[PDB]
């Protein structure tokens, strides 16, 4: 039971280990930077990753699945804060460390930093590093080992996805989803990362800038995310690069199946249907506010501000290419409640994927018909037939849960010293793995005190692993 | 292409795959279709639509519904929109049989083979009763080599003599022991071993002379002569309609209205109307000289106390139809002196099709882990391990024993002196079948 | 169905107008008052009130049902403005009048008058009976005319609920639950009235203190609520009275029925038995929190102010006995979200009734557990046998209007120039029917602006409504 | 005055009549009543109209027709116009017990004793699991004396040991060995037998005290922890009712519409949807870990199929309900550790009633011919061949062997060195039950 499951940890962590080389060998490729660090981490994590193991290399084989994935980022997300511990170029405290650790693997982009322009540029190559990896992380999780388990946010997913779309040689239920998927993810990596550079800027910023919007990410080698050249490009790259990389990869997986017969896969799919008619309709109702307040002189900068800031709030990006100066308070406020429709579910994605909201919805009104219709017989349309009451009962369970640790999340950031708003602000951005506080007046995640920065930490992991996965680990049942 | 997640594609799906072949079966039953997917790849069909059926077959034939009429249409979707090979598609009401030549040998519907399960399994009963005092038959792909398997009781010529001290003198026609069940477990034969009593001691015998072995070995009892059945529904019909002329038969129905058909089409049996365990009607139509009592029913509950109740009065011999073939084992032996099982001779059959010129052939006599095979040796001494390497040389895996080996139209009896030639069929007992891609992988030659 | 339907419209005016002379024979017997609005109201009212329904005096007999109960708040809410509006007392503008009278009339108790210590004893009677008059029309209509239409939240309310325990006959419907409940109406407000009297206070102060508490209120002729008198015997009859009103008044009928047999019909009840444990867990963590604190000197004073404010709060009675100076900033934040679970179904109360959230928990606790066993059969325990699949699916479709009517009512009174702070602190109380705004000594309605107090009463409604009454009526399918 | 000649109306017709005492059975189907008329005089009867009923019952009661409701009316037909004495009628349909006190309390319905099938066998299952390790047990009329029986291993303290050579020791309470039961059939217990491996041996012990009588002999293992369930019927829904209070209960029901009932009637029960055989679901809940597996089914082939199973997978315990009584000893022992039949428990209570008072009472240890009996011994030393006579001075009929005395609430067990006083209850094993009237006759007093 809980000896094969050791074996899986100790694997990983020398997994991780052979990760801390890339890094340090740009902290001597590059002129500023530190790498004793990583390379003291890729050492000691190499033995105490092996050393759990070693001893624990029997094998043997649903209560196995839970206690793995909150062990995958429990320990991958510990092991990411040791490098920040030992260098002294950013000295700062465990707490601060742990935070930017798991804020980074869990992709949140919430940061305790302050003035990271100047930091070394080998640092600054691992947070974006490790939004990557847990790019990655998500990506294998959500779509193969996570829907078995019992939590699936993927269309139809209660435990019995076959992906729908090209169900074939699925046989193997992670084996080939983490090979096939990872030539999408280099596939759409690079191509962002030398447009960036055909958007002009040096190369670390063009790729250590894709490794972070290509995953939800939200992280930056600046201290504003993409304000550091307002130029259209930059952002129209980056708006339809989180566009395209916050929907379902199984609906990207319309290319590397007898080539490229896109439009029949991606708008016959509901999900699709429904993540472009709210984004469209967010920007485009974000774009009427700042053109009747006149907010920016000119309506291209308008357009510029807004369709990206609509598509990297609600995608649960998190990138921050403006102050919200001459926007009323009125409109980070309604961008905060739509990063929890974040992007379509099986991707690196927000605390309620697309379908989460799209049942809500579509459920929501057939009990305003029946109430009229007692006597009526209605039915879901998402997909090609009706869910199964199974299904609809994950979704509005799921809300309950998020609620449910949403408020308790929240008094206990109250406790520790902090205000309703700030709270609030702080929990809906870590739960829906946002990193921005998101007011007129910004949450600074160094203000945050020390106490709460792990509730932080209790909350982004609740919005990474689906809320259910680790709150089973406190019931009695489960134990 | 299979269409079936029941007994037959679950023990083809099972024992058909070793990666010398590759296949996909079809089944809407989800828990237990990805349950046989265990055991390859899985298309969720409904019917034989062609979605399912036809596009899996080209660019990506058998049969095995609940019904016949939808496996035809399936070989004929098959076979006039992309014209597949082979199609062997199981088809069980009879008539479909009784006008079969005048329907399948005009070529209109397309099976390349019929596996008609009523028909295999009434052949076989004959099969046992014109061998008296053979428990069970086997089969292998090649029709020449066959295993007859015997009981050893107390005052047996077999009973706690040593194997090799029968292989002392070779009389006449000669035979070896391939494989011994005991206990329902099995036991290898080995020099070290003794036949102890209540044994299934399987011999080996050449298909031809099967009876000549059995009386050799003083097993052979009298002919019989005076059957009974109880079964009035397809294979009680069928087994009736082949006995009544040389054999006197009596059957038992408990349906009237079907009572009298079988009055009408058996000119010469006796058929009656009652319940099996009907006390006054077989001490009243002299069951105290019945030689065997063929149970065939739909419950197997029934078969069985009602052949216990025959061995109890009793008759000379017994014998049941469990219909699910996995407890083919467990009934047999003791009281009731046979078991059949149709779901044990329908997927022996479909073993012999779809093994065609492969490495390994899987036998009739598979009883839980045990299962006797025949491994075909290609390729001169060259580009084999296998060949010319005499047997008592051959590093087999653990439990396998040869028991013979078939050559061209010969059956050489295995000894430990004998070599193995090109494209021979050897004939050997494993007790364990999880070592068949370690055998498969011994005798397949090397590349040519 | 228009035609029949303004009949009874007009019909009810003039019931109304039969009520406005109690308050001036008050303004008569007490002369420290102003009686000619009531007297000019109730003339004005009853020709207004007869001009609609002579012409229409033709009978006729769902969709009947919803639009009923829409006019019968909206058409008497703003009836009960013109008294305020006449005066020149009070000084009260048009839209803080249409505020008080909904105030009054929804059972809310949000005031926007200062200083009513000293106003007129004839218009301190009016509101206190407005909540009296809102008080027994939610009786009415939770127990009897609203089960039917669909939306009945009482017990296992939905649609098919008639009389729930001891429901014998049943024929008659309203008629024959206006008649009966209004003397465990009359007999309960006289009880508590003469207890006031008892404890010292002066005949008004305590008959028009019973109205309130009765009608789960929270309006006072103070301007703190009970710190009018900090004594322990009149808040401990305001506690008993208000855990004594605000539970199913269909198990009030265990003393109508063949005496007083009540434990047996009490205790069997699972929203009782879940009233108790909420109502206790809450004063109980309250007051743990408090001794901890030592925020009073006496820990008779701390069980005092915290048993009071627990039970004036979480049963959405919203009275005031203390101003939370040595409280914790996060005490009146937990007490505001207690809110939510109103007082038990059938009676006064405020918005998720404690079998809304008693079917929540239940509901959501089961989720937990299919995720380990995903081929269990699971039931819900709540009455003797389980509930019908439709039911679940009305509480989680009413946890869904609400937080969807919630969140636009919150983005609305943030446009209006509130903070996301007050705009919270507003809508749950005014959703709740609550009243005070809590939170860190906050809210003072009269500083809300003039269009939020519209979008306030446009909250109010819904929250007295059970919130789908009035969220269908702009809907296609209804109209 | 019975009403059946099925199973019950049959074994009862049989163990009755010794002579001892004289009755009538009913029943409408003639191949089955002349049949079970051999085993007294037949009144040939349709439903319980008067004629056949009540002009039988006076000048020349039990009911077990299919239903309850025709039961029911009989026994009225036979209180209302006669004043018929005793009148015991089965009755299986849950509610006429659920409401048994109001109905059967209140005198309306005449039934003087129930035989409620549903709780006999749910309260015996329980009675089993209560006594780890405990195969069957044994029950006579007197509630004070029981037999319990164990199954002797490879590794157990009783195998191979010579009988005597465990009765050298009296530790504590003691036992004795009152029969013993291998390969189906029936050794009594001798000085000279020995205790083989994989037998069903039958200890005596006091009703008071079975549980210290087996871990004196060190076989009482660990007491049950986790149950597992398999039918959703009467008997499943009663039996989790009874044991989720004490133990960890699973439940498994293929129909989806009875599995929510069992979701509101039960608890602290995890009830389930899916088939027996579903390996899935056996592994997914964690079967490796089950004590013992409780197998309700109707067919008695799905029982076995899937208790089979869950010992495979495996279980530490299997338990299947083979419906027809008659095959209880076949089915056990082996794989499947325990058999329960409903028609040798049913039957058993019956048995308990109408020897009331009488010479023998049956055990419930009936399995073929061997049956324990209880025998009554009146009349003082001037009007008895057997009393005051040493035990070992008795000249029993050929394989009964003595295993106790009851004398009032004391169980004494028997040695060779006991005095037999009056009106004693006799505990006794008999292999053969064609002796019953020559114990009958032994026992029994000379005229008064
Ligand atoms: N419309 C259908 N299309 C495809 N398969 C069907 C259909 N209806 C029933 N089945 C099959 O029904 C089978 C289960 O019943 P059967 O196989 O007929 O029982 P069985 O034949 O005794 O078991 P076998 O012989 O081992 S397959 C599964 O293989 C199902 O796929
Ligand atoms: N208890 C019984 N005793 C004797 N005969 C029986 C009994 N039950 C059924 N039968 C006979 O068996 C028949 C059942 O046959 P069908 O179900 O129509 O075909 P089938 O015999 O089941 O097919 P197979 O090849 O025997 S499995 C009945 O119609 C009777 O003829
Ligand atoms: N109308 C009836 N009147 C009398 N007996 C009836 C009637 N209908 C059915 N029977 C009885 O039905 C019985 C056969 O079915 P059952 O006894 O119910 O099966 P069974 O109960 O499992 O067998 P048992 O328990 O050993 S009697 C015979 O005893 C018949 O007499
Ligand atoms: N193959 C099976 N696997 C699991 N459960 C089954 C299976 N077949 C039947 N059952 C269950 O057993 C039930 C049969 O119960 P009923 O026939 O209504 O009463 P009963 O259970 O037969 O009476 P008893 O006391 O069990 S003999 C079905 O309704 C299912 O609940």
């Amino acid at each position: 039971q809980f000896r094969s499951i050791i074996r899986i940890v100790g694997l990983l962590l020398a997994l991780f280990s052979v990760t801390m080389l890339a890094p340090a060998l740009v902290a001597l490729l590059y002129r500023d930077g530190a790498g004793v660090p990583f390379v003291t981490t890729f050492f000691v994590l190499l033995f105490c990753g092996a050393m759990c193991w070693f001893p624990n290399r029997r094998h043997k084989h649903s209560r196995d699945g839970f206690l793995i994935v909150v062990l995958f980022w429990t320990v991958l997300g510990s092991a990411g804060s040791l490098p920040f511990l030992i260098a002294d170029n950013p000295n700062i405290s465990v707490t601060d460390a742990f935070f930017e650790s798991f804020s980074a693997l869990t992709t949140t982009g919430a940061t305790v930093i302050v003035g990271l322009d100047e930091l070394p540029k080998a640092i600054l190559f691992y947070r974006q590093f490790l939004q990557w990896f847990g790019g990655m992380g998500i990506i294998v999780l959500a779509v193969a080992i996570l829907p078995v388990l019992g939590i699936g946010g993927m269309q139809l997913y209660r435990a019995e996805i076959p992906g729908p779309v090209k169900d074939t040689k699925m046989t193997p239920r992670i084996a080939e989803t983490a090979k096939a998927l990872w030539y999408i993810y280099l596939s759409l990596t690079i191509a962002c990362a030398v447009a960036f550079w055909l958007a002009g800027m040096t190369p670390f910023d063009a790729i250590s800038h894709s490794f972070s919007t290509i995953a939800i990410g939200g992280f930056s080698t600046h201290d504003a995310s993409m304000g550091y050249f307002d130029s259209y490009a930059i952002n129209l790259i980056t708006v339809v690069f989180l566009l395209i990389s916050a929907c379902n990869f199984t609906l990207h997986f319309a290319a590397f199946a007898s080539g490229g017969v896109h439009p029949k896969y991606y708008w016959k799919d509901p999900e699709f249907r429904a993540f472009i008619f709210i984004q469209v309709l967010l920007f485009l109702v974000c774009f009427l506010l700042l053109l009747k307040h006149h907010s920016y002189t000119s309506p291209y900068d308008a357009f510029d501000q807004a369709l990206f800031q609509t598509v990297s709030i609600s995608t649960t990006a998190g990138f921050t290419t403006t102050g919200f100066a001459d926007w009323p308070l009125f409109l980070p406020v309604l961008l905060l409640f739509s990063s929890f429709i974040g992007g379509c579910a099986g991707s690196t994605g927000g605390g309620m994927k697309v379908i989460r909201i799209l049942l809500l919805t579509l459920q929501g009104a057939r009990e305003l018909k029946r109430l009229v219709h007692p006597r009526a017989v209605y039915t879901i349309k998402v997909g090609g037939s009706a869910l199964p009451q199974r299904v609809v009962d994950a979704v509005w369970g799921f809300f309950s849960a998020y609620a449910l640790v949403f408020v308790v999340c929240m008094l206990g950031l109250i406790a520790t010293g902090m205000d309703e708003l700030s709270a609030f602000s702080a929990v809906a951005a870590t739960l829906n793995n946002l990193g921005p506080g998101l007011g007129e007046v910004a949450l600074h995640f160094g203000d945050v005190n020390d106490k709460a920065k792990w509730v932080l930490i209790v909350s982004m992991l609740f919005g990474r692993l689906e809320i259910f996965t680790l709150l089973i680990l406190l019931t009695p049942t489960f134990w | 292409i299979i269409l079936g997640a029941g007994q037959v594609g679950g023990t083809l799906a099972e024992n058909l795959v070793g990666e010398n072949n590759d296949i996909t079966i079809v089944d809407n039953n989800a828990d237990r279709l990805r349950e046989l997917q265990d055991k390859l790849r899985v298309v969720n069909g409904h019917a034989s639509h062609p979605d399912v059926l036809h596009e899996a077959g080209a660019q990506d034939l058998v049969a095995v519904t609940n019904t016949d009429e939808t496996n035809m249409a399936a070989c004929q979707v098959a076979f006039t929109l992309f014209n597949t090979p082979n199609r062997v598609a199981r088809i069980r009401s009879p008539e479909y049989l009784a006008e079969k030549e005048a329907l399948f040998k005009s070529g209109a519907i397309p099976v390349d083979h019929l596996i008609a399960p009523e028909e295999l399994v009434t052949s076989y009963i004959e099969r046992l009763i014109q061998y008296p005092g053979a428990l069970q038959v086997v089969s292998f792909a090649e029709q020449k080599v066959s295993l007859v398997a015997v009981k050893a009781y107390y005052g047996g010529p077999l009973v706690g003599n040593a194997l090799s001290a029968l292989r002392e003198h070779m009389p006449h026609i000669d035979t070896r022991v391939a494989a011994i069940f005991r206990q329902g477990r099995p036991i290898r034969p080995q020099g070290t071993t003794i036949i102890e009593a209540d044994d299934e001691v399987f011999f080996v015998a050449a298909s031809n002379h099967i009876r000549s072995v059995m009386s050799e070995l003083q097993r052979l009892e009298k002919p019989y002569r005076r059957i009974m059945i109880v079964g009035g529904g397809n294979i009680g019909a069928s087994l009736a309609k082949r006995l009544e002329q040389t054999y006197s038969v009596k059957l038992i129905e408990r349906d009237y209205q079907r009572a009298e058909k079988l009055s009408e089409q058996l000119e010469n049996t006796i058929v009656f109307c009652g319940d099996a365990a009907d006390q006054e009607l077989l001490t009243e139509e002299n069951i105290d000289q019945v030689d065997v009592f063929i149970a065939l029913t739909n419950e197997d509950e029934t078969n069985i106390m009602s052949a216990m109740l025959a061995k109890r009065m009793g008759a000379k011999k017994v014998m049941v139809l469990i219909q699910r073939g996995a407890y083919v084992d467990l009934v047999q032996g003791g009281v009731i002196d046979v078991a059949i099982s149709p779901q044990q001779a329908t997927i022996s059959a479909l073993l012999t099709h779809v093994r065609r010129a492969d490495i390994v052939n899987v036998s009739s006599l598979r009883r839980g882990a045990a299962e006797a095979i025949e491994a075909v040796a290609h390729g001169d001494e060259t580009t084999s391990k296998v060949v010319g390497r005499a047997i008592g040389d051959i590093k087999l895996p653990p439990g396998t024993t040869i028991g013979a080996v078939v050559r061209g139209e010969e059956v050489l009896i295995a000894h430990d002196r004998t070599v193995i030639e090109q494209d021979d069929h050897v004939v050997m007992f494993l007790v364990d079948k999880k070592y068949v891609p370690d055998v498969e992988a011994l005798f397949q030659p090397s590349p040519f």
